[PDB]
C-alpha cells in the first residue's frame, strides 16, 4: 500500500520540516553499540 | 525530590514506593477515562499522537522522550514487523 | 519358506486383545502384538527406514488408564472414585514419599469393581498368580535360594509390610464396599505386584495443570526392556493421549522387538526387586572390589574400543566390529566398576598392570568361590526343570547372570593383559 | 462398513481436503501455532534455496508438509498433486 | 464505530508474554453474595484458572 | 610363545624410559626393536610421542606422528588426545583443528578431544580462539558438558565479552540445558556497564517473571540498581524506588548485603534525598568494611565524599 520504509521517511521529513528530530537508533544486544538508521 | 505534587503514577509502583520509602507519600485513586488514559502512555508515536497531535509532540520534543517500540501501532506506523503472533520471537 | 525372524517363533495373540481397545480411541500403527511362553510382546510388521523425526506406533487415550499424583493433594485425573467412598480414606492414610504402589493397588482393586470400566475387560490379559515373575508372590525357599542376604531381607520386609497394610485396612468392621475389593489377602498382594511391575512415572499436562503422576497405562506395559531401547513414551496434551515413538535415526526392520527403557541407569538388584527381571548384559551392575590394585583406565578403554565420556560409554564399531564382538554391556560395566587410576598423560608400565591384573583375578576367584554352587551346575539346573515356578527361575537366572558377569570380567582382564603388548 | 461411501472418499482425496486434516493433525504436537508456522517457513526456504526449479512437484510448502506426513506413517502424494486421468 | 475505534486504541500493548507472573492472589466469587442467579455464576467461571 | 615374552621386555624398559621424559632412550629402543625383526606397534609409538609431549616438544611430537602414520598404522586415541592437549596448552589453536580432522577421518569420536582442546585453551589464557573453537564445534552437533558451559560464560563475562557469552548461552539453551541464575548474573554484570538501564531491566524482568531456578538473588538486584544508578540519560530515581519495593521478598532469601546498602546510599545521596541515605548508611555501618565498599576507589564521583558534603550542607551534623 505504501510503495527504511517509505512511510517512515515521509513522516520524518514532514516532522523535521517543523523543527522536530527523529532517530531510529537500533541498539545491538551483543556488542552494546548504537546504530542510527536513516 | 522523588515525586512532584501533580503526577500520575502507577498503582503498583506507588504501593512499592510506599513500602520502600519512608518520606510522606499521599496518593488517591483516580478513575481515568477511555480518552484520558490513552493520552498518558509510555509511547508518543501512535498511542499518544492520535487525538491531539499538537501538544503530545510538543511536550515529547521538549522532554526528549525516548520511546521503545513495544507496541503494535508504533511498529505499524514505523513499518516493521509487529511483535504479535509470528513476529513475537523468543 | 518362512522368514527367520525373532518374532516368527511366537504366535499371533487373540484378536480380542486389540478389539477391546479399538472400540475406544486406541490405534496401533505398524506394530503386531504376539504372545509367547514368557508373555506378550510388541513387534514390528513394517520396515522403518532411518527417519528424520520420531514415528508414533501407539496412541493410548487418558480415559483408558489410571493416574494418581505424586504430590500431597491426590488428584485422579480419570475421575473414577466418587466423593464419599471410604477407599479414599485408605488411599489418603499413606506416607506421601515412601509407598506409592499401595495407592495404585487400591485404585486398581476399585477399578476391578466398577462397571463400564476398561480394566474389567483388560484384567483377563494380566498375568495371574502363577505366571507372574514378581518376588512378592514367592516363598521362603526361593528367597533363601537367591544366595543374596540383603535382597532376601528387603523382599521379606516388603511382603511383611504388604500383609500388615492389608490386615490394618481390611479388618472385620469395614463396610462391604471395601471388603468385596480384596476378600483374600492374596488379592491385595497380587494388586501390589501388578502396580509395582507395570507403573510408569511421567510428567503429564491436562488443561493448564502440569504435574507428575504414577500411571498404569494399558498396551504399553507389554513393551519389553532393553538397555539399548528403540522407543520412548511421549505425552500429547492436545488430545490427552500417550504415545510410544521410535527414536529418530534408528533403523527398524520387520520382526524386530520394540523395547523401551525401565529405570534407565539402575543396578541389576533393583530390577529383580521391582520387576523380577535380570539381564546379564546390564551396563550398570556394580562389582565391589576390596583390593588396592588399580588398573589403567584409558588404555583399558582403548583396547576394547570403548570410546566416550564416563557418563556415556559405547562401543565404537567402526573402529573394530568383527575383531571386537566381546564388547557388550558386561565389559562396559566392568570398565565402569573396575578400580582405575589416571594421572595426566603418564604412560602405563607393563609390570605394574601385569601385577595388578593377577591381583584382580585372584580377588574375583576368591569372591566367586563364596557362592555354594558353580556356573555349570546352575546352567544344568535351569534347564533340568522344564516347567517350574517363575520365582525360582528368576532366582537361578539371577545367580547365573552374576556368575557370568564375574567370568566375563575375568576374561576381559585376561584379554587386556595379553593384548596390551602388541 | 457402509457400502455407498466411496464417492465422498474420492471427493475428499480429489478436492484437496486431505491438507486440511494434515494441518490439524500436525498442530496436535506443537504448543504454539506460531513457532510451527515459522519452522515450516524456514524449512521451505532452506529447501527452495538448494534447488530453485526442483522445489517439489509444484510448490515447496506442500512438499514440506508431504515429507512431514510421510515420515509419520501416512502415505501422501508428492506435494498433494494428483491429476485427473479422465481429462480428454 | 467510534466506540470500537476508541476501545481498540485504549488497549493495544496488552500481549501475552509470560507463562506465569507468579501472583498468589485471586478474586473470590460467591453465589450467595456476588452472582444471584446460577447462569451468571456459571458464565463467570468458564475458562478461568 | 616367546614372541610376547620378548615384547614384554621390549616395552617395559621403553615405558620406563618414557616415564622420566627421555626421548633419546625411547628412540634407541625403537631402533633396537625394529632391528630385531618385530615391526613397531601403536603402543610402542605412544611412548615415543609422550616423551616429546612431557617435554613440551611440538615439532618432535608432529615428527613422531608422521613416523607412526607413514607405516600405514592408525594411531591410538590417547596419542591424539595428548597431541591436542599439547597444542591447546601452547595456544596453537589452528594446529588442533587439523588433528581433530585427522581423528575424524580415522572414524574416531572428536567429542572428548574437542572438550579437552577448549578447556586447555581457556586455561592457557587464550579466550578468543577457545570461543571460536567452541562455536565451530557446536554448529556440527557436538554438545558440551555443563562445566565448560559455565567456565566459558564466567570467563567471557569476567573479561568483558558479551557477544560470545550470549551466543554460548543461546547454544546452551538450544542444546537442552536452560539458563540458571548464575548465567544471567554474569550477563548482567557485563550489561550494567553499558550505560543503558533498559538492557539490564529486560534481563531482570526475564528472571523475575520466569521459572523457579532462574529467580533473581541479591546480586541481580545489586546489578540492576547499579545500572539504574550510574546512568547518564534521564532521572531514574523512581525506578530505583520501584526496584527496592520489588526487593522486599523476605521468604525468597532476598536479603541485602554490603554492596546493596552502598549502592542505595550512593543513589539516594546523588539525588538529594538524605533522610533515606542516613537510614541505609546505618545498616551499611552495621557491617564490617562498609565504608571501604562505599568509597569505590574514588572511581565514580566518590560517593563517600558526596555523602559527607550532603550531610555538611543540610546541617544534619549529628548524623555527620
Amino acid at each position: 500500500k505504501s510503495d527504511a520504509p517509505e512511510s517512515f521517511r515521509l513522516l520524518v521529513r514532514e516532522l523535521r520540516s517543523l523543527a522536530l528530530e527523529l532517530n531510529h537508533f537500533l541498539v545491538s544486544e551483543k556488542n552494546f553499540q548504537i546504530n542510527r538508521k536513516e | 525530590n522523588v515525586f512532584s505534587p501533580g503526577e500520575l503514577i502507577g498503582l503498583l509502583r506507588a504501593e512499592r514506593m510506599g513500602r520502600a520509602l519512608e518520606e510522606a507519600i499521599c496518593y488517591r485513586v483516580v478513575l481515568l477515562g477511555i480518552t484520558r488514559a490513552s493520552l498518558n502512555t509510555q509511547s508518543f508515536i501512535s498511542e499518544a499522537s492520535f487525538q491531539e497531535t499538537a501538544r503530545v509532540l510538543a511536550k515529547a520534543a521538549l522532554r526528549g522522550r525516548i520511546d521503545w517500540l513495544k507496541g503494535l501501532k508504533e511498529n505499524v506506523v514505523l513499518g516493521g514487523v509487529i511483535p504479535v503472533g509470528t513476529g513475537f520471537k523468543g | 519358506q518362512p522368514h527367520d525372524t525373532p518374532a516368527s517363533q511366537l504366535e499371533l495373540a487373540d484378536p480380542d486383545f486389540y478389539k477391546i481397545g479399538y472400540v475406544r480411541s486406541f490405534r496401533a500403527y505398524g506394530i503386531e502384538f504376539r504372545e509367547g511362553p514368557d508373555g506378550y510382546g510388541v513387534f514390528a510388521s513394517r520396515d522403518v527406514e532411518p527417519l528424520r523425526r520420531a514415528r508414533v506406533i501407539m496412541e493410548i487415550p487418558l480415559e483408558l488408564m489410571l493416574t494418581i499424583s505424586k504430590k500431597l493433594p491426590w488428584m485422579f485425573f480419570p475421575d473414577i472414585i466418587p466423593v464419599g467412598h471410604p477407599i479414599f480414606d485408605i488411599i489418603n492414610s499413606t506416607n506421601p514419599e515412601t509407598d506409592s504402589d499401595l495407592r495404585l493397588a487400591c485404585l486398581l482393586l476399585y477399578a476391578f469393581d466398577c462397571k463400564d470400566n476398561f480394566w474389567q475387560l483388560y484384567g483377563d490379559f494380566l498375568p495371574s498368580d502363577d505366571e507372574c515373575t514378581s518376588f512378592l508372590l514367592a516363598t521362603e525357599e526361593d528367597l533363601l535360594e537367591l544366595q543374596d542376604e540383603k535382597l532376601a531381607s528387603t523382599m521379606r520386609e516388603q511382603q511383611q509390610r504388604a500383609l500388615e497394610f492389608w490386615e490394618k485396612n481390611w479388618h472385620s468392621a469395614v463396610p462391604l464396599k471395601i471388603k468385596r475389593l480384596a476378600r483374600d489377602p492374596e488379592r491385595f498382594i497380587w494388586a501390589m505386584c501388578i502396580a509395582q511391575s507395570r507403573s510408569i512415572n511421567l510428567q503429564m499436562r491436562i488443561g493448564a495443570l502440569v504435574q507428575d503422576a504414577n500411571l498404569l497405562v494399558p498396551y504399553a506395559d507389554m513393551m519389553n526392556h532393553s538397555f539399548q531401547p528403540n522407543c520412548f513414551f511421549h505425552w500429547r496434551f492436545k488430545d490427552r493421549m500417550l504415545e510410544v515413538m521410535i527414536n529418530a535415526g534408528q533403523r527398524i526392520r520387520k520382526g524386530d522387538e520394540m523395547t523401551v527403557d525401565y529405570m534407565a541407569g539402575q543396578k541389576n538388584n533393583f530390577f529383580m526387586q521391582r520387576y523380577g527381571f535380570s539381564s546379564p548384559v546390564n551396563p550398570w551392575d556394580v562389582i565391589h572390589f576390596t583390593g588396592d590394585a588399580k588398573i589403567h583406565l584409558d588404555t583399558f578403554l582403548s583396547v576394547f574400543n570403548i570410546s566416550g565420556l564416563p557418563g556415556e560409554y559405547y562401543h565404537n564399531s567402526r573402529l573394530s566390529n568383527d575383531g571386537d564382538s566381546f564388547v557388550d554391556g558386561a565389559i562396559i560395566a566392568a570398565a565402569r566398576t573396575l578400580p582405575t587410576w589416571s594421572d595426566g598423560d603418564l604412560p602405563p608400565i607393563p609390570s605394574l598392570e601385569r601385577k595388578a591384573v593377577k591381583e584382580l583375578q585372584e580377588e574375583c576367584h576368591q569372591m566367586l568361590a563364596e557362592f555354594p554352587t558353580t556356573s555349570d551346575e546352575d546352567q544344568k539346573i535351569l534347564d533340568s526343570m522344564p516347567d517350574c515356578r517363575r520365582t525360582l527361575e528368576a532366582a537361578i537366572k539371577y545367580r547365573l547372570h552374576r556368575k557370568l558377569l564375574i567370568e566375563k570380567v575375568i576374561q576381559a582382564l585376561d584379554i587386556y593383559q595379553d593384548r596390551i603388548l602388541f | 462398513r457402509i457400502p455407498f461411501l466411496e464417492e465422498q472418499v474420492r471427493k475428499i482425496r480429489d478436492g484437496g481436503k486431505l491438507l486440511t486434516m494434515d494441518i490439524h493433525r500436525l498442530l496436535l504436537n506443537e504448543d504454539n501455532r506460531f513457532d510451527f508456522v515459522n519452522e515450516i517457513a524456514a524449512e521451505a526456504k532452506q529447501y527452495v534455496e538448494n534447488n530453485r526449479d526442483e522445489y517439489g512437484a509444484k510448490k515447496a510448502i506442500l512438499h514440506v508438509l508431504s515429507n512431514r506426513m510421510n515420515d509419520a506413517g501416512v502415505y501422501r502424494a508428492e506435494a498433494y498433486m494428483e491429476s485427473d486421468p479422465f481429462k480428454p | 464505530g467510534y466506540l470500537t475505534r476508541r476501545l481498540v486504541e485504549v488497549v493495544q500493548h496488552i500481549v501475552v508474554r509470560r507463562t506465569d507472573c507468579g501472583t498468589a492472589r485471586g478474586i473470590s466469587v460467591s453465589p450467595r453474595n456476588g452472582m444471584m442467579p446460577e447462569r451468571i455464576f456459571i458464565q463467570t467461571l468458564i475458562g478461568r484458572v | 610363545g616367546t614372541e610376547k615374552v620378548l615384547r614384554l621386555v621390549f616395552m617395559e624398559e621403553l615405558m620406563e624410559r618414557a616415564r622420566n621424559a627421555d626421548s633419546k632412550g625411547v628412540s634407541q629402543v625403537i631402533y633396537d626393536m625394529i632391528a630385531a625383526g618385530l615391526s613397531p606397534g601403536p603402543r610402542s609409538f605412544h611412548g615415543f610421542v609422550v616423551s616429546h609431549v612431557l617435554n613440551r616438544d611440538n615439532d618432535g611430537a608432529m615428527h613422531a606422528l608422521r613416523r607412526e602414520l607413514s607405516e600405514g598404522l592408525r594411531p591410538l586415541h590417547e596419542t591424539f588426545l595428548a597431541l591436542v592437549r599439547l597444542f591447546g596448552a601452547k595456544g596453537l589453536a589452528t594446529r588442533g583443528l587439523e588433528i581433530l580432522a585427522a581423528m575424524e577421518k580415522l572414524k574416531y569420536d572428536i567429542r572428548q578431544a574437542w572438550l579437552v582442546l577448549v578447556e586447555e585453551l581457556v586455561r592457557s589464557n587464550h579466550l578468543e580462539d577457545a570461543n571460536k573453537v567452541f562455536l565451530k564445534g557446536a554448529e556440527g552437533g557436538l554438545r558440551a558438558t555443563d562445566e565448560i558451559y559455565d567456565l566459558l560464560i564466567e570467563q567471557d563475562c569476567k573479561v568483558g565479552d558479551h557477544s560470545n557469552a550470549l551466543t554460548i548461552a543461546y547454544e546452551m539453551e538450544a542444546a537442552g540445558r536452560m539458563a540458571t541464575t548464575f548465567h544471567f548474573n554474569c550477563l548482567l554484570s557485563v550489561q550494567a556497564t553499558c550505560g543503558i538501564p533498559e538492557i539490564a531491566f529486560a534481563t531482570f524482568e526475564n528472571m523475575e517473571y520466569g521459572e523457579d531456578h532462574m529467580k533473581p538473588d541479591t546480586e541481580t538486584y545489586n546489578w540492576v540498581i547499579q545500572a539504574y544508578t550510574r546512568a547518564e540519560s534521564y532521572d531514574r530515581v523512581q525506578d530505583v524506588a520501584e526496584l527496592l519495593g520489588m526487593m522486599v521478598e523476605d521468604h525468597k532469601r532476598v536479603q541485602p548485603n554490603v554492596r546493596t546498602y552502598a549502592l542505595l546510599v550512593e543513589c539516594f545521596t546523588k539525588y538529594c534525598v538524605v533522610r533515606e541515605a542516613i537510614r541505609h548508611f546505618r545498616g551499611l555501618k552495621n557491617f564490617e568494611g562498609g565504608t571501604q565498599v562505599l568509597y569505590n576507589d574514588g572511581k565514580y564521583g566518590d560517593p563517600l565524599s558526596l555523602y559527607l558534603r550532603a550531610l555538611c550542607r543540610e546541617g544534619r551534623i549529628v548524623e555527620l
